[PDB]
């Protein structure tokens, strides 16, 4: 993800 | 001894102005009152409005007791444990306004409300004492 | 560890919730401010304007032995009646009530008056610039007189001989939605709204346009109408009293009391106030007026003079609701 | 109305 | 020009006062206007065949 | 001086009697660390509450002792509250009263267990219990009206006349702003941002007090924030990540008064404060439409007021006038209140004393301060 986790 | 004398020990302390004793059961009657005032003037349709069935009905517009308009604020008078009503006298043109508790048991219902500027809660408590004495009295 | 008052129970309740700001100062220090008229009690002085306070027959007498006759002598009225026996809110009541009550209504009307126009003429001249210029409109629009000949010449072509009228009110356009065809299906304003787009590009269109009756819509003219003609009832008994009546004798006042000394530089100028919004208020009655009898209907009728812009509000957003209703199912 | 029974 | 069938009939509030203050008694041109385009526009023909009871 | 002390879901205050503002405002929350402590000789606590909790949250697993008003754990209530008194007020109870707050239609079960635990572990020398909602509109100076009552836990709606309690027209709704905080969070990540744990929950509680506001109309606001990026935002994580939204602002906050968007049948406050009000006396009904007053964090929003001014407006008759009173201060009332009414002369009466509870018992405060 962008805000929180890799993704 | 003396149904009047109950009245005189409502008003000993002086807190309230008006009060007074009825028998529910059968045929309602006041068995003793302050003479002149509110509570000596009950009928039968009222008491049968307040130990009614029906609970939420004198939520729409509240109620009269001896003709006085009144608001409701809560009630509890089927309920074990108080058996106790709350009462708001309700007036026009700024009138002074007091507040009312109703108390049933066994036979009778206790009635009391206070002078001006008097709370609830002293009302109240008082009421629910000779109501708890007179159940013990099995009246 | 566990550890004299006439005043009633439940009054001393209701004095310490609004005068909470100013329990570390004494009650000399509360009762010179509040002559004051400041602006940082303007809320407590409504609390002490309510009946309840007012209507205490039991303690004015209770507290009348106390009072100071200050108008005249200026001297208690009693041999000793100290007033530092009495309890913090005691003093306030007969120093206040009991004492100055002969121009005590009289002072709070000043100063109840004096909050309510320094801010409310604001608003009213631009509530009845709304509704004026909205009449104006309505009267000076060519396009809602051109839809409703064409209402009126489609309505006689259906209509019988004998009731072949040619003209009618406003409030006869509700009919339309509750007229259906064959089919339920499409009512009779559906075919205006494609038969004004096919032919009539000129009323495509009117709602953007016409605008002000919309707003004008949510305003009610004869509650407007009455809360201006109130503050003008209170200016003409304020003058009367300031000049004539209660507020006229300086006597009774005392000397640390600039509550004459307020009310006088606002006299000039609250008279221009009244005359500016007489004037308004006789303008808008006059233009709602001229275009009331323009289209029919008369103000005798307090509804009529009330729902005049809702019908034509009404008409408005029923013409909205089927002209989209009928672009959502053809296209 | 009954007979009364005594006070508190 | 009246329909050749009867149709559906609306009902409205006949106006109480004069028809002189009222607009309606203003014989505009704009009017006018709007007698001629319906009888060349075609749409009463249509209002005989969709609103017949 | 009498201690005023405010238990709330979100929020705890205290404070002193005549004070103009609580002297504490911490968090209500309690944390005890998930992972194990390797380095020895710091004496790190066992549990961690209030800011302290709120500054190490990282690496603690924060809970609350109170959710939905009900107090679903009575061993970590007492410990904020012995916080309070202690750490953040340094004040020994045993020489002060204590004011705690009550919540509408309360079971009777707490209402003693508070008191079972004051008299005995802090043996406070008096006590008095009222409700959060009358204390609202005491701050605002008047003693009938409805209150607009919503914080973090639950929302009510009571309509208070001398200050007596209406107990059958109260109304209870289940939108509170853990739930739109819960609601952001389901929303927000059609941006592409993922927060779900309970440390993170708190950041979104940031946002949205800085970023969300109230518009007054829903269907013309989505068509402007989908035609424009002015309504746009850039908001910083503590990390240093820059986020923006672009219409979250007036989604979240819309579900307050749209519940469907959450999926609860019962509907928004704007017509639950109607709903209330048809419950009262027709002649009474007067008074309460124009004193009608909002309270809690949850109606601190941008806007709010005049947006339910206009929606109950058309859900009230066009005869009746609405005067919606929503007073800045209105974030503390609660507290403020409750010092305004320990500060009084006659609120002596009223007290329960440590001794007259001992033959008293538990029970005594259902009847003596109801
Ligand atoms: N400026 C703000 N904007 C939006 N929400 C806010 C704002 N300030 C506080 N809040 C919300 O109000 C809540 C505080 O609840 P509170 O009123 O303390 O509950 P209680 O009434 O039970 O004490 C917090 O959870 C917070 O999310
Ligand atoms: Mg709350």
């Amino acid at each position: 993800w962008x805000a929180x986790c890799p993704a | 001894a003396g149904w009047n004398a109950y009245i005189d020990n409502l008003m000993a302390d002086g807190t309230c102005q008006d009060a007074a004793i009825v028998g529910y059961k059968d045929s309602p009657c006041v068995w003793a009152a302050v003479p002149g005032k509110t509570f000596v003037n009950i009928t039968p349709a009222e008491v049968g409005v307040l130990v009614g069935k029906d609970r939420s009905s004198f939520y729409v517009n509240g109620l009269t007791l001896g003709g006085q308009k009144c608001m409701v604020i809560r009630d509890s008078l089927l309920q074990d444990g108080e058996f106790s009503m709350d009462l708001r006298t309700k007036s026009t043109g700024g009138a002074p306004t007091f507040n009312v508790t109703v108390t049933k048991t066994d036979k009778t219902l206790v009635l009391l409300m206070g002078k001006e500027g008097v709370h609830g809660g002293l009302i109240n408590k008082k009421c629910y004492e000779m109501a708890s004495h007179l159940r013990r009295s099995q009246y | 560890k566990t550890l004299t008052d006439y005043m009633s129970s439940e009054l001393q309740k209701l004095f310490g919730i609004h005068f909470h700001k100013l329990s570390h100062k004494n009650p000399n220090e509360i009762i010179r401010m509040i002559l004051h008229c400041d602006d940082s009690m303007n809320e407590c002085v409504e609390f002490l304007s309510s009946d309840k306070v007012l209507n205490q027959p039991k303690l004015k007498a209770d507290l009348e032995p106390y009072r100071i006759d200050w108008a005249n002598g200026g001297d208690l009225v009693n041999s000793e009646k100290d007033a530092s026996e009495l309890s913090r809110w005691d003093y306030l009541y007969v120093r206040l009530i009991v004492d100055l009550g002969g121009y005590w209504n009289q002072r709070m009307n000043a100063l109840k008056v004096k909050n309510i126009i320094e801010t409310n003429y604001e608003n009213l001249v631009r509530q009845t610039k709304l509704i004026g210029r909205a009449a104006l409109e309505l009267r000076d629009s060519k396009v809602f007189k051109g839809l409703l000949y064409l209402i009126l010449y489609l309505g006689n072509y259906m209509n019988d001989y004998v009731r072949q009228a040619k003209g009618f009110a406003i409030g006869s356009l509700q009919r339309l939605p509750l007229i259906k065809n064959a089919n339920n299906t499409k009512s009779l304003l559906h075919i205006l709204d494609i038969t004004i787009r096919k032919h009539f590009p000129q009323f495509d269109n009117f709602s953007p346009e016409l605008s002000t009756v919309t707003e004008a819509a949510k305003l009610n003219i004869e509650a407007i109408e009455q809360e201006c003609s109130e503050l003008i009832r209170g200016c003409q008994n304020l003058q009367i009293d300031c000049d004539s009546g209660a507020l006229s004798d300086p006597t009774v006042f005392h000397p640390d009391d600039k509550i004459l000394s307020v009310i006088l530089p606002w006299l000039m100028e609250g008279t221009k106030k009244m005359d500016f919004l007489k004037e308004h208020l006789r303008t808008m009655n006059t233009t709602l007026n001229n275009a009331m009898r323009y289209f029919g209907e008369q103000p005798n009728d307090p509804n009529s003079k009330n729902l005049f812009f809702k019908r034509v509000d009404s008409f408005i957003i029923d013409y909205s609701k089927a002209r989209s209703d009928n672009l959502k199912s053809e296209e | 109305p009954p007979p009364p029974p005594p006070l508190p | 020009r009246r329909p050749t069938r009867r149709l559906k009939q609306m009902h409205w509030e006949k106006l109480n006062s004069g028809l002189e203050f009222t607009f309606w008694t203003g014989p505009s041109d704009e009017a006018n206007k709007i007698l001629e385009t319906l009888h060349t526009s075609g749409v009463l023909d249509e209002l005989d065949e969709s609103f017949a009871m | 001086a009498a201690l005023v002390v405010d238990n709330g879901s979100g929020m705890c205050k205290a404070g002193f009697a005549g004070d103009d503002a609580p002297r504490a405002v911490f968090p209500s929350i309690v944390g005890r660390p998930r992972h194990q402590g390797v380095m020895v000789g710091m004496g790190q606590k066992d549990s961690y509450v209030g800011d302290e909790a709120q500054s190490k949250r990282g690496i603690l697993t924060l809970k609350y002792p109170i959710e939905h008003g009900i107090v679903t754990n009575w061993d970590d209530m007492e410990k904020i509250w012995h916080h309070t008194f202690y750490n953040e007020l340094r004040v020994a109870p045993e020489e002060h009263p204590v004011l705690l707050t009550e919540a509408p239609l309360n079971p009777k079960a707490n209402r003693e267990k508070m008191t079972q635990i004051m008299f005995e572990t802090f043996n406070t020398p008096a006590m008095y219990v009222a409700i959060q909602a009358v204390l609202s509109l005491y701050a605002s100076g008047r003693t009938t009206g409805i209150v607009m009552d919503s914080g973090d836990g639950v929302t009510h709606t009571v309509p208070i006349y001398e200050g007596y309690a209406l107990p059958h027209a109260i109304l209870r709704l289940d939108l509170a702003g853990r739930d739109l905080t819960d609601y952001l969070m389901k929303i927000l990540t059609e941006r592409g941002y993922s927060f779900t744990t309970t440390a993170e929950r708190e950041i979104v509680r940031d946002i949205k007090e800085k970023l969300c506001y109230v518009a007054l109309d829903f269907e013309q606001e989505m068509a402007t924030a989908a035609s424009s990026s002015s309504l746009e935002k850039s908001y910083e994580l503590p990390d240093g990540q820059v986020i923006t939204i672009g219409n979250e602002r007036f989604r979240c906050p819309e579900a307050l008064f749209q519940p469907s968007f959450l999926g609860m049948e019962s509907a928004g406050i704007h017509e639950t404060t109607f709903n209330s009000i048809m419950k009262c006396d027709v002649d009474i009904r007067k008074d309460l439409y124009a004193n009608t007053v909002l309270s809690g964090g949850t109606t601190m929003y941008p806007g709010i007021a005049d947006r339910m001014q206009k929606e109950i407006t058309a859900l009230a008759p066009s005869t009746m006038k609405i005067k919606i009173i929503a007073p800045p201060e209105r974030k503390y009332s609660v507290w403020i209140g409750g010092s305004i009414l320990a500060s009084l002369s006659t609120f002596q009466q009223m007290w329960i004393s440590k001794q007259e509870y001992d033959e008293s018992g538990p029970s005594i405060v259902h009847r003596k301060c109801f």
